[PDB]
């Protein structure tokens, strides 16, 4: 415990924070934040702004994250915030399947990226969301809970065989 | 016995749940009635 | 050392003797009631 | 002599908790304190009231008069053991020891009560002692010393069927049930209102009427409510006496959905400045709100704020936030819409209320038996 | 409706009354009055616990 | 001054009576009866020695001025005790030194003769045989010198007393530990002295040398002997490897020593608590909240004892991080309101849908957070707050506009109300459908896949727990 | 001596194995013993029953009855009887020769 200061100390942990966020190492992400108690909180905007970035990545905010990505006046970060770009690309490509029952195409152009790309072919073909007239169309799927009725019945067979088994015991 | 090692250091509760509903907003809510009967 | 610790962790196993105490009082119960 | 003793604890509550209300209370607290020779129960309030500039002689002459009155009886005891009556010593200074205990604190209570209790074989004196315990344990709000001899008195009640102690303890357990959040029990104990003797704790029979309406307007919905307080007559005459009592009754039974908070404003502002409702008036208000909203929402399913603004009152956003909190509180299930101006109801609310209370009591009972079963074996 | 003489629901834009009913709620009493008493059971056993401890 | 002159004689002798006879009878029973007792990892007099340690945790701490225990140290160290006929004159000396203390005044030799207060177990070729005698007589003198709490020139002599206790570790790890369990008596004595050893290292720097020593001290269990020392040393290894951030916790994961199987209900319960905090720091909640609750209800045996309120504090951190939340002051104490009320105002803020109440409390009591070491709540609890708000309002409104709920919950924009509610669906909170042309979020209701699935799963837990109650009840009833 | 002191402990380990196996089967067997013993008790009634009346009880498993033969007896009782069913005054079945509560 001598610890003299250095050149890239305050943002080398930001580099590790960035790519260990881009690995989805969230347990590592929150056990890494412990060794610098107030350095990561009170100050050091290239720690506080990556974790404010993650504070926006907490719930669902997409383009506010890209505003924060559109302002880092530090060094490159690009080889890992492009991984963050892609992990937001499949984030919209994951949360598309919810109650976007119909969406006009150019708002998806705004949120996704790339105005008239072949990435619209990538999404509309690798994904579903049938490229119809100015609209990604939502298909329907069901579960019905029909047959089960039986996995209830056999898991209750397991559970009540267990109840009877523990009440059963005698040695 | 039980020295509990020290390096370290109804009547009350259901209506405290209800009071946590009552705490930050409308504590003595009786006048806001008469405050807002003439507002709109 | 080889013939030393083996006896000790053998005598660690004597909770089975107390289980036999439990079951001996249980057998006492059932035999006397019968 | 503990009959005028309730107004003391009344003013003990009424003085200290409202900040600006601190003049008339200390005035007639003095007017009650420097007579009756009161010495002990007000040292806390002496540290809550003023300095009482000369505490030197004005109270020590009083406690010296108390010492004279005390050991005239404690030197009457040898004159009463000369002719042993029914232990005339203890029979004399039992009520005079409760005089001394009206002066004193609860130590004179806890020794004089259990002293004179094993004297008598006539249980009426025992019943009077139990009344004394219930009253002084209510004075210090000792809600646990009194629940012992509630049961131990009901054992002394129920050797048959009587008048006195049955109706008296009906009043006593009614006040204990209204002390805690217990309302259907308070209504069932205040069911009588017929042979409730004009008392010291019933300092007005009219106040007894106000209490038994202020809990019966919560307890039951309507399957005896009209029959007791509307179709009845003995309650109807004395609620016909006061306007404000009959006001909320015929309001809520008439469903005048705007005068409700006027009536409730009067009753609630009195409820603030009234004792034995201090942890209670807050849940009381939302209770009345949901109880009115139930009988409103029961009839209609095609209703909205556009029906609220003219028959209920104003502040559509207040209706919005209030019903939002009360519906999202797991209470009065009915679903509301935004600007399409729709408040739809769920027509049975009897699916999960079925499942509800059983899990909600099993939670607390299992949490009890966890710790208490792991108490044994260290 | 208010007097429980009747199990209905009204319409204002339609003038339609509709009748519906589901009687049995025996499970609530059935278990709740067990549990409320067993509270007092374990509170009676509290004294035996305090006697065996100290 | 004459009054103080007669306030001088009565304070020595009654401590000089009971503080004498406690270790006289108790230590005689312990050291002599540890020969037999087929389970003498701790004798019944060793639990009585635990009880006397509980007594002089509040009776006397310092080396006792006014000349009371100041002669008990050169009395109780000057013990050769080679064989029992050579101890009878010492049994007389136990009263003869009291006669010396009564005829004259005693001689309080502080901080100079304490190191030749460690040469009396060498007196005229003395004994290393009864190491619980010399171990208990190296704890009960030398640890009240630490309860003097001097921290001046004798912390090195504290340390050298603990170096002679490392020589007690040498005699512990070499001298004939076959079936006597002098080692395990010294494992409970080791627990005690390692706590006070640890407090010495609390008043000084990090013990990374003695952390390697503590590594070896843990690993010397399970192979030479294996009883309860692994427990005590496991928590004594945990105590700062919690407080220091790095690796240590994956080691707690891969630790195949979670199970020392009994720890007098004290160490086991607090072990549950420590590993509960450990599982709580890596965001795992349901696995952690059960051992948090069990650790709270497992060692409760006071009223507001402190670290009981530390566990009762930390317990609802993870439940602020769940979404379901209890009212915390269900166990409030009159020695607790100070240490509950800012934290209770925090959970007060969380139990509504507001976030502007929540954001103020960080800047309010971030210094309290610096004290409590719980910064991780504020980076992620906003998530749970907004999930609670959207859950509440979604249960409220059947059909809501995003451009109303967003500004009602200060989101400042309607377009990410789509995002937050879209992951209120994607994260599985709400089912509610949206037209993303008009911006309205209609919500519907159903039951009966509730009643087909949901209650029976809870009843399975209830009856598994109550049948475990039945199992433990019978298998602990059957000792008679 | 450690060759002997280590080798002789294997015998006691084998012994504790044996008895831990043994008391399980004993415990299982004794319930079969117990129920057949219960029903071998039950040969007492079968058709010569005489009717006394219950008068008093000393304590557990001892009572006092007075027969309809005028006199009065100090009898023992069977462990079969549920003790709720008695002690105001009940017509009770007695044995002829032994004259005991049945």
């Amino acid at each position: 415990e001598q610890l003299p200061e250095s050149a890239y100390m305050h943002q080398l942990l930001g580099l590790n924070l960035l790519f260990l966020l881009s690995q989805n190492r969230v347990a590592e992400f929150h056990t890494e934040l412990e060794r610098l108690p107030a350095k990561d909180i009170q100050t050091n905007v290239y720690i506080k702004h990556p974790v404010s970035l993650e504070q926006y990545l907490m719930e669902g905010s997409y383009n506010k994250v890209f505003l924060a990505k559109g302002n880092i006046p530090a060094e490159s970060y690009t080889f890992f915030i492009d991984i963050l770009l892609d992990t937001i690309r499949d984030e919209i490509a994951g949360c598309i399947e919810k109650a976007y029952e119909k969406i006009l195409f150019t708002e998806a152009t705004r949120i996704l990226f790339f105005n008239t790309p072949k990435k619209m072919t990538d999404y509309a073909k690798k994904r579903g969301w049938v490229l119809g007239p100015n609209n990604y169309y939502s298909f329907a799927s069901q579960q019905q809970k029909p047959e089960d009725t039986t996995i209830p019945s056999t898991e209750l067979a397991k559970q009540v065989i267990e109840y009877a088994r523990q009440l059963e015991m005698i040695v | 016995m039980s020295e509990k090692k020290q390096p370290v250091d109804e009547d009350n509760w259901d209506d405290d749940n209800v009071e946590d509903d009552f705490s930050n907003q409308l504590r003595a809510e009786l006048e806001k009635h008469g405050y807002k009967m003439e507002t709109s | 050392y080889l013939s030393k610790i083996e006896e000790l962790q053998l005598i660690v196993n004597d909770k089975s003797q107390n289980l036999r105490r439990l079951q001996a009082q249980r057998n006492e119960l059932n035999a006397k009631v019968r | 002599p503990k009959n005028p003793d309730l107004r003391i604890a009344q003013l003990r509550f009424l003085l200290s908790l409202p900040e600006h209300r601190g003049d008339a209370a200390v005035r007639d607290e003095l007017m009650a304190a420097v007579r009756d020779n009161n010495m002990a129960p007000y040292y806390e309030a002496l540290c809550k009231s003023l300095d009482w500039q000369i505490d030197v002689d004005l109270l020590n002459k009083m406690k010296k008069a108390n010492e004279d009155e005390l050991k005239r009886l404690d030197e009457e005891l040898e004159d009463a053991e000369k002719n042993l009556g029914e232990s005339e010593i203890r029979d004399a200074m039992m009520a005079k020891a409760e005089y001394l205990c009206r002066i004193g604190d609860k130590e004179g209570a806890l020794t004089a009560f259990r002293k004179t209790y094993d004297k008598t074989v006539a249980l009426g004196h025992r019943l009077d002692i139990v009344f004394y315990l219930l009253r002084i344990g209510l004075f210090y709000m000792d809600n646990d010393l009194i629940t012992r001899n509630t049961e131990k008195a009901k054992s002394l009640i129920e050797e048959g069927g009587d008048w006195d102690r049955r109706n008296r303890l009906k009043v006593y357990q009614g006040l204990y049930c209204v002390a805690i959040r217990d309302f259907k029990q308070a209504a069932e104990l205040f069911l009588d209102t017929v042979s409730t003797f004009t008392s010291y704790e019933l300092m007005d029979y009219k106040t007894f009427v106000t209490y038994t309406v202020y809990v019966s307007m919560i307890a039951l919905e309507r399957p005896d409510l009209r029959e007791k307080v509307i179709k009845g007559a003995e309650i109807l005459e004395v609620l016909h006496s006061l306007p404000a009592v009959r006001q909320y009754l015929f309001s809520l039974y008439e469903c005048r959905y705007s005068v409700f908070f006027q009536s409730l404003a009067v009753v609630e502002q009195e409820m603030k400045k009234d004792w034995l409702f201090a942890p209670h008036y807050r849940y009381y208000v939302r209770e009345m709100r949901i109880h009115a909203y139930s009988q409103l929402l029961e009839s209609y399913r095609s209703l909205t704020l556009g029906y609220m603004a003219e028959a209920f009152g104003v502040g559509v956003e207040f209706i919005d936030q209030e019903l939002s909190r009360f519906i999202a509180a797991g209470r009065l299930h009915c679903k509301i819409d935004k600007v399409n101006e729709i408040v739809e109801t769920n027509r049975p609310d009897s699916k999960n209320w079925q499942y509800q209370e059983t899990i909600k009591k099993g939670d607390l009972l299992l949490n009890r038996v966890q710790k208490l079963s792991r108490v044994i074996n260290m | 409706i208010l007097d429980k003489k009747f199990h209905g629901i009204l319409d204002q834009g339609e003038g339609v009354l509709i009748i519906f009913d589901e009687p049995p709620v025996d499970k609530t009493y059935e278990a709740a009055l067990e549990t409320i008493q067993n509270m007092s059971k374990v509170v009676d056993s509290l004294y035996n616990k305090a006697k065996k401890l100290t | 001054p004459p009054g103080g002159g007669e306030q001088e004689p009565p304070p020595p002798p009654a401590p000089q009576d009971v503080e004498m006879k406690e270790e006289a009878a108790t230590g005689g029973g312990s050291t002599g009866e540890a020969d037999g007792k087929t389970a003498a990892a701790a004798a019944e007099h060793s639990q009585r020695e635990l009880d006397t340690v509980t007594l002089e945790d509040i009776k006397e701490h310092v080396k006792q001025l006014e000349k009371a225990v100041s002669g008990k140290e050169p009395r109780f160290v000057l013990r050769a005790l080679r064989m029992l006929p050579s101890t009878s004159r010492r049994l007389n000396h136990y009263v003869l030194y009291k006669a010396v203390q009564g005829f004259f005044t005693s001689n309080n030799a502080t901080r100079d003769f304490l190191l030749p207060f460690l040469e009396e177990p060498m007196d005229t070729e003395a004994d290393l045989q009864f190491r619980p005698r010399t171990g208990k007589a190296a704890s009960t003198p030398l640890l009240p010198e630490v309860e003097a709490y001097l921290q001046l020139l004798v912390v090195i002599f504290m340390m050298n007393s603990k170096r002679y206790k490392e020589a007690q570790k040498i005699s512990d790890d070499l001298m004939q530990k076959i079936s006597t369990q002098n080692r395990r008596a010294l494992d409970l004595v080791a627990a005690k002295c390692y706590y006070y050893h640890a407090r010495v290292y609390e008043f000084l720097d990090k013990l990374d040398v003695v952390r390697s020593f503590l590594h070896a001290r843990l690993r010397t269990a399970t192979l030479r002997h294996d009883a309860d020392g692994q427990a005590t040393l496991l928590n004594l290894l945990l105590r700062n490897y919690l407080h220091y951030s790095l690796y240590d916790q994956a080691e707690k994961l891969v630790s195949k020593s979670v199970f020392p199987e009994q720890a007098n209900n004290n160490e086991w319960a607090r072990y549950l608590y420590y590993t509960g905090r450990i599982k709580a720091i890596q965001l795992e909640y349901s696995e952690a909240r059960r051992t948090m609750t069990n650790a709270l209800r497992k060692a409760p045996q006071h009223t507001a004892v402190g670290f009981k309120q530390t566990v009762h504090k930390l317990l609802i951190v993870v439940e602020l991080l769940l979404g379901e939340i209890p009212d915390r002051l269900q166990f409030r104490q009159p020695s607790l309101k100070r240490s509950l009320m800012p934290y209770f105002l925090l959970t007060q803020a969380v139990r509504t849908g507001n976030l502007a109440k929540f954001n103020q409390v960080l800047d309010q009591f971030g210094e309290k957070f610096q004290a409590d070491g719980t910064y991780t709540l504020i980076i992620r609890l906003r998530h749970n707050v907004i999930k609670t708000g959207v859950r509440m309002i979604s249960l409220s409104y059947s059909r809501i506009s995003l451009a109303d709920i967003a500004q009602k919950l200060q989101l400042d924009s309607p377009e990410d109300a789509e995002f937050i509610v879209a992951k209120a669906i994607r994260d599985g909170v709400i089912e509610a459908s949206i037209n993303h042309e008009k911006g309205y979020v209609q919500s519907k209701e159903m039951i009966d896949i509730y009643s087909t699935r949901e209650p029976q799963l809870a009843f399975h837990q209830r009856i598994s727990f109550c049948l475990d109650i039945h199992n433990m009840s019978v298998k602990a009833m059957r000792f008679p | 001596d450690l060759y002997s002191r280590y080798k002789k402990l294997q015998q006691e380990l084998e012994f504790l194995e044996v008895q831990e196996e043994y008391i399980k089967d004993e415990q299982k067997n004794l319930k079969k013993e117990f129920l057949h013993a219960q029903e071998e008790v039950k040969r007492i009634q079968s058709i010569p029953l005489v009717i006394g009346q219950f008068l008093e009880a000393v304590d557990q498993n001892t009572a006092i009855v007075g027969s309809t033969t005028g006199s009065n007896y100090y009898v023992r009782i069977l462990s079969t009887i549920d003790r709720e069913l008695l002690k105001p005054n009940a017509s009770v079945a007695l044995h002829k020769h032994s004259n005991a509560l049945v």
